[PDB]
């Protein structure tokens, strides 16, 4: 998971990216999120950010289809701190976020569907 | 794949209340949670209450704080929106949507509703 | 398929200690690998890696049995139950030990049955597990057979005579007051949720009637202690608190 | 996809001087190549493969976004638009430039798209094409998106968050003021008509909006200059006049 | 005393990773070593050697000061608040990170005073100590100075203007973001209690006043990540549960 922040220059501030491995329940608060694997993205320095999810599972294929609560990361940023702004900026600006696969990434057993 | 139907919308009145549910589809409500947001016409998304099925402990916008209560069956599989003390400003679309769990955060909600209009202060 | 004679009595004492723990076993020959495979890896370590002793249950003429799941047993101890229950993965082979003493006076045999995927009574074929996740997992206190486990049935609807396929040990009270089962990882994949599947089955039921002389004890204590062995858990998860 | 970060502001000045033309690039650093491919060969040589620059177009808080063709667009630029105009045949790579430029108080990110037969809104896949040669074909001014090209539907039946998947490059106010696009001939031919056919197709969408602080500009200008690279048309043909 | 002068505005951005904890520092360059003495030795070791972020408190022009007690502070953190818990026993050392962020809009000083043995507030010198363990001790929150600590006699009976002979740094807006104080074990013995005594003293006060330019943030935020370095506990005690 790659983010890349699209706002202005002058402000700064805190973030923090976190994961947390199958099963356990939605961290809710930083100091759970802070737990689990996670990365602090400074705004400031780096408009970008990459956090890679580890392959932490029990089967040797994950299941790709609908079951119940298959398990299954969680990213998910928190403030760190909260946004800091220069003199007179709109304040209020997005971030975007891209999912891609790694070459360890693997699928088997054809299945489809159209309609 | 979940398609839950918001129930309870109809225009009221100040001061008033109204109750409002969503029925759940694709999974038994119990595993995500439920909550609501009113977006008022021509503004932002807007949080109000949020409530976590398999772990009971609700959240409110301190906009509404006090006043409105949110409460959950997990085993009729619906969500309840307790609005109580309605005023003029409480006129928006209100929404219901599925997310994780229970925390009022523009989104981190999944699956959504169509939009039901309380309108509060009907009467002039 | 025990048909073993070390001694009869007592001839050396040797204690086993692994960390913190220490057993000093009646001996500590006389121990039987399953399937001929000691245990092997695919994190507290040698700290982890100690036996922990169950509760002591009371073995009477009218005794029906026991029986006890792995790793459910050990959920409640110390390391080897925290680094199981904050991670989603974990397997591990264990050292099974029982105890049974007496003296020259007492009389008979009890059978020690390790069950790989030990599935108990619910003829429901076309449904097992049944039993709600509390009653299956009845955790370090152990469950019991009846004349819902059924003791001849070894509880899963196969003639007790035959058990005996199933890796395990005899303590016949003439001979040995010791039982040892060095057991593997056994599961259909590399490593799975230890909080959802159970590997192993600990069987102990009355092969033999329990008899004593005139007026003794009333009823003698058996005891099973339980040491995890090349155990790793997948991945450094949650630390909730 | 595009995913660096350079330095921030303003390092050197390296400025290109192909011929007559000159550009005085932020710096020059990070360039994309289309598939890893540079353009290559399968008549004003160096006179003809000089960057040009179209028009400028503005960019405001309420702007869709804008499109262009190629060859199309330089169809009125000197000695390519001659040889491309004066030859049945041709096929040539593209060297796009987008600058925009704004300060340490704008913020917004402008995607910059570079789709290879990039046929537009006529959801009549029983019938590409539909549209007018001349409404097809704006030349220089270029075309718009609106929320007739849809912005997230990239004017083509496919959802914009997938655009991603053609080369491209992100200008993000607070990292670069310049995208960089080395794009190679893409065709279904060694060389085919340059009139008639369009091989490449340049868009630029707001990713994120545009917003200035307190007040500066009401709106900020982008710029497109393109150069022609490998460029052979045949044949000397007519030459009316 | 922090008469030093890096830059000014940002260089280059490298991130210390110990084991989960990940922090992209300023920089990393201009720490001090309290006394020019790294921690040292006299078990979860690199995975219990990780910094974990305090929570971020607000900076505002009528701030009177903040105050951390360590271990103190770190005792709800998990691995490092366990082995401390679990242990009569625990020295160990401190990587202090205090990161300050703004712009080149704001001004003002904090002063990162870092004091062994930090009593509180309470001349009662026939008697330290005094305020209630819970009061003293009030973890990962922080305790707050007033113009119960008094800002100009930091709270203990000794001007403010000396408490640079303590080792120190100062965040000055213009100049730096960050403070980085590497804080051996100092203490009267070897090896004490880590839950009835407090190593040192972590002090954060205006040195100059926070101001900001016509309209902006009304406030600043400051941030305090702290990390165990060399950290022994002794010895494998209970593991109550």
């Amino acid at each position: 998971f790659t983010f890349l922040f699209c706002g202005s220059m002058m402000a700064t501030g805190k973030l923090l990216v976190s994961y947390a491995p199958p099963g356990a329940d939605p961290p809710k608060k930083r100091k759970e999120a802070m737990l689990g694997t996670h990365v602090i993205w400074d705004i400031g320095l780096q408009s970008s950010c990459t956090m890679v999810v580890p392959w932490i599972s029990n089967t040797t294929y994950r299941q790709t289809i609908d079951d119940s609560f298959t398990e299954g990361g969680y990213i998910s940023v928190f403030y760190q701190t909260r946004i800091v702004v220069p003199l007179s900026t709109p304040r209020e600006m997005d971030i975007l976020g891209f999912v891609s696969a790694c070459n360890d990434f693997s699928v088997r057993l054809l299945r489809d569907t159209t309609h | 794949q979940v398609q839950l139907q918001e129930s309870g919308g109809g225009s009221v009145q100040p001061g008033g209340s109204l109750t409002l549910s969503c029925a759940a589809s694709g999974y038994a409500v119990s595993r995500y949670s439920m909550g609501w947001f009113r977006q008022a016409p021509g503004k932002e998304n807007e949080g109000v209450a949020a409530i976590d099925s398999s772990g009971v402990g609700t959240t409110y916008a301190d906009s509404v704080k006090g006043r409105f209560t949110i409460s959950r069956d997990n085993a009729k599989d619906t969500v309840y929106l307790r609005m109580n003390s309605l005023k003029p400003e409480d006129t928006a679309i209100y929404y219901c949507a599925s997310g994780f769990g229970l925390s009022l955060s523009r989104y981190t909600y999944a699956y959504w509703g169509q939009g039901t209009q309380v309108t509060v202060s009907s009467h002039h | 398929s025990p048909n073993i004679e070390a001694c009869g009595y007592s001839d050396r004492v040797l204690q086993l200690t692994l960390g913190n723990s220490t057993i000093t076993t009646q001996e500590a020959a006389n121990s039987v690998v399953a399937y001929g495979r000691w245990p092997e890896y695919l994190e507290p370590d040698v700290a982890a890696c100690r036996f922990y002793t169950l509760d002591t249950v009371s073995w009477t003429k009218e005794s029906r049995g026991w029986w006890w799941k792995l790793p459910d047993a050990l959920r409640d101890m110390g390391l080897f139950g925290q680094n199981m229950y904050y991670h989603y993965l974990g397997r591990s082979g264990y050292t099974v030990h029982v105890q049974c003493n007496a003296s020259k006076f007492h009389q008979g045999a009890l059978g020690v049955f390790a069950v790989p995927e030990m599935c108990l009574a619910g003829d429901s074929n076309t449904t097992t597990m049944h039993t709600s996740y509390q009653n299956a997992n009845p955790g370090e206190k152990g469950g019991t057979f009846t004349g819902c486990p059924v003791d001849y049935l070894l509880g899963n609807g196969t003639l007790l005579g035959n058990a005996f396929v199933f890796p395990h040990q005899i303590i016949n009270l003439r001979t040995n007051n010791c039982a040892t089962l060095v057991l593997p990882y056994v599961n259909s994949l590399s490593i799975d949720s230890m909080v959802k599947h159970n590997n192993w089955g600990i069987a102990i039921l009355p092969l033999a009637p329990l008899n004593f002389a005139s007026e003794s004890s009333p009823e003698i204590p058996i005891t099973l202690t339980i040491a995890p062995m090349c155990c790793e858990f997948n991945g450094l998860r949650n630390i909730t608190l």
